[PDB]
């Protein structure tokens, strides 16, 4: 089975500064077929349900901000916020969906 | 040729 | 338009068994999938399994022993069972839309908050 | 609907209600020689669940039919998956053809258009083939009726009206749609249909598929644990091997044999 290690598990940052953070996959997620990784990420804010933010690990979901972008191919993967916003603060997932799903341990975005 | 190809197919048929 | 809810039975005592339903609206079973996933307080997101559109089943090789997950198309309902709960299984439990050709799981439930 | 094999039909028009229930052909069609029909043959004659054919469409020597308007309304793709030496679509001594009449093709995916020796044929001038095929340089147009009096309200392209009979414009989307097609009132199908759908913006909705078909819905690529299959459709491992018993997988594909290089395993293709 998939294994996804996420990087860091818990950040500090004040609105306005970037923030990047990492999710390793045991094995590679690039599909032979499209040539494209079968990476998601996800937003869970507090109290509330996860929000589906960028697929194959690049493409953004409609209604997500410009200032989230996800990079990375095969089993190395980043998520960057180029310009944090009071209202994201919230635990990031990384999810696999090559095969069944797994997720990460969660970025926890905290906000001073 | 293509069109040779082509005709040839039609021609067979006939 | 598209909706999804977990109707979960709040309490379990230990070594009994989890039924829920997951009720769903603005798409059609047939063609979508349907995972479980649940989160024990403050803690990470753990996959537990889905219903492909052709009711074929996919579950967590870590809990692959205590899951079963069947669905209803003309009902609109997935139904998620696990046997012998324990006090590590409190969590809530979410289903969520799996576009499988497409996107991952978008349309989540709000969840049921489920109490061992 | 039902997704039927290639067919190829002569002689007589006997075999042709084989295409009945068919929404697919999954493979070619080939009419040809059919020397004893005569228009009142296929006055009352019609395939409207006929929606899509995955490589060519190819029809020579047919007596008596003056229009494809009844007999293919809904035809809407022809995929080109394999094709006639490099043509998709091939209409040759068609006699007393007067117009083709496919006036719900939206999309030729791959290969050229052929459409030769057609004494009678006319609304082939009408017909914008850029809006159907990326590339219309390699299609061979010539001695056809085309003063034919082409008379078409219709949508007007480089500048001319568009139209495939006196009673059908060419549909005409607009360009944010892309192949995508769309609804009367211009709202764009979703962005994994191709060509035509019931209703905008919804992937289940399509009248046929940009990628591949799964489970009654249009999607981007077929997922694990299912097979591209005739390069439009997902099938799962089962059906690769039911074809096999009286076919392998390789690349996420269910192909006739392993390329190659390769030798299967007893079913998967490896080095
Ligand atoms: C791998 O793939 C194969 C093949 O997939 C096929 O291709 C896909 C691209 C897609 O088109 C897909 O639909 C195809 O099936 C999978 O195999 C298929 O599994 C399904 C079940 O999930 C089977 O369906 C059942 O078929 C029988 C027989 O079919 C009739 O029609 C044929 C037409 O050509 C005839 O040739 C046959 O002779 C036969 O008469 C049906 O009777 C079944 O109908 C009942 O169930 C469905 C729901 O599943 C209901 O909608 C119906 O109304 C029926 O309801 C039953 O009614 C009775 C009486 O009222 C009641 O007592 C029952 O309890 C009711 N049952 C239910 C469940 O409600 C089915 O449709 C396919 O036949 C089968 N295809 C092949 C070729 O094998 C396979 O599952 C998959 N493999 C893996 C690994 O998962
Ligand atoms: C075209 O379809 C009709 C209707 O039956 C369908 O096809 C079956 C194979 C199966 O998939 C059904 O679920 C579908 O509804 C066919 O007509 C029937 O033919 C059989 C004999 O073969 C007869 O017993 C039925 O009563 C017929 N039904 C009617 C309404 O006439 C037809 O034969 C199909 N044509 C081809 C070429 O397959
Ligand atoms: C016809 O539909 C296809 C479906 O996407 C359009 O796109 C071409 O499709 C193939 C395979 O999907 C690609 O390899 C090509 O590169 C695609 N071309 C472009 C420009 O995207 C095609 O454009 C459509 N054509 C018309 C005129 O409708
Ligand atoms: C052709 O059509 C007749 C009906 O007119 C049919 O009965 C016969 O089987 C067919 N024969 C051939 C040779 O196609
Ligand atoms: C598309 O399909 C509908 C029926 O689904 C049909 O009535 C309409 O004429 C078609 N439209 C186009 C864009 O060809």
């Amino acid at each position: 089975d998939i294994v996804m290690s996420q990087s860091p598990s818990s950040l500090v940052v004040s609105v306005g500064e970037k923030v990047t953070m990492s999710c390793k996959s045991s094995q590679s997620l690039l599909y032979s077929s499209n040539q494209k990784n079968f990476l998601a990420w996800y937003q869970q804010k507090p109290g509330q349900s996860p929000k589906l933010l960028i697929y194959w690990a690049s493409t953004r979901e409609s209604g997500v901000p410009d200032r989230f972008t996800g990079s990375g191919s095969g089993t190395d993967f980043t998520l960057t916020i180029s310009s944090v916003k009071a209202e994201d603060l919230a635990v990031y997932y990384c999810q696999q969906y090559f095969r069944y799903r797994t997720f990460g341990g969660g970025t926890k975005l905290e906000i001073k | 040729s293509l069109d040779e190809s082509f005709y040839d197919w039609f021609e067979r048929q006939l | 338009q598209v909706q999804l809810k977990e109707s979960g039975p709040g309490l379990v005592a230990p070594s009994q068994s989890l039924s829920i339903t997951c009720t769903v609206s603005g798409f059609p079973l047939t063609a979508y999938g349907v995972n479980w996933v649940r989160q024990p307080p403050g803690k990470g997101l753990e996959w537990l399994g889905m219903i492909w559109g052709d009711g074929n089943t996919d579950y967590n090789s870590a809990l692959k022993s205590r899951l079963s997950i069947s669905k209803d198309n003309s009902k609109s309902q997935v139904f998620l069972k696990m046997n012998s709960l324990q006090t590590d299984d409190t969590a809530r439990y979410y289903c969520a839309r799996d576009p499988y050709g497409s996107k991952p799981m978008d349309y989540w439930g709000q969840g049921t908050s489920v109490t061992v | 609907g039902e997704v039927c094999p290639g067919m190829d039909i002569r002689n007589n028009l006997t075999r042709l209600h084989e295409l009945e229930n068919c929404s697919v052909i999954e493979g070619h069609l080939q009419i040809l020689l059919m020397f004893k029909t005569r228009p009142e043959d296929f006055r009352d004659l019609s395939f409207p669940k006929l929606i899509m054919i995955t490589d060519y469409l190819l029809l020579f020597r047919v007596y008596g039919l003056e229009s494809l308007k009844d007999l293919f309304p809904n035809l809407t793709v022809i995929r080109g998956s394999r094709l006639f030496f490099n043509y998709a679509l091939v209409i040759f001594e068609m006699v007393h053809l007067k117009e083709l009449g496919l006036y719900n093709l939206m999309n030729i995916t791959r290969g050229s258009v052929r459409i030769e020796k057609n004494n009678e044929l006319c609304y082939l001038a009408t017909i914008d083939w850029s809006r159907i095929l990326d590339s219309v340089e390699d299609n061979h147009i010539v001695l056809n009726k085309d003063e034919c009096g082409d008379i078409c309200n219709c949508p007007a392209t480089v500048f001319v009206e568009r139209c495939w009979t006196h009673s059908h414009c060419q549909k005409v989307c607009p360009t944010i749609c892309k192949s995508h097609g769309c609804t009367a009132e211009g709202l764009c199908c979703h962005s994994e249909c191709l060509g035509n759908c019931s209703q905008p913006d919804d992937p289940t909705k399509c009248v046929a598929c940009r990628n591949f078909y799964l489970d009654g819905r249009c999607v981007e690529t077929c997922p694990p644990p299912y097979y591209h299959f005739q390069d439009w459709r997902c099938v799962n491992f089962s059906f690769c091997q039911d074809l096999h018993h009286k076919y392998v997988i390789h690349n996420n594909k269910c192909i006739p044999e392993c390329p190659s290089g390769y030798t299967m395993n007893s079913l998967l293709c490896t080095p």
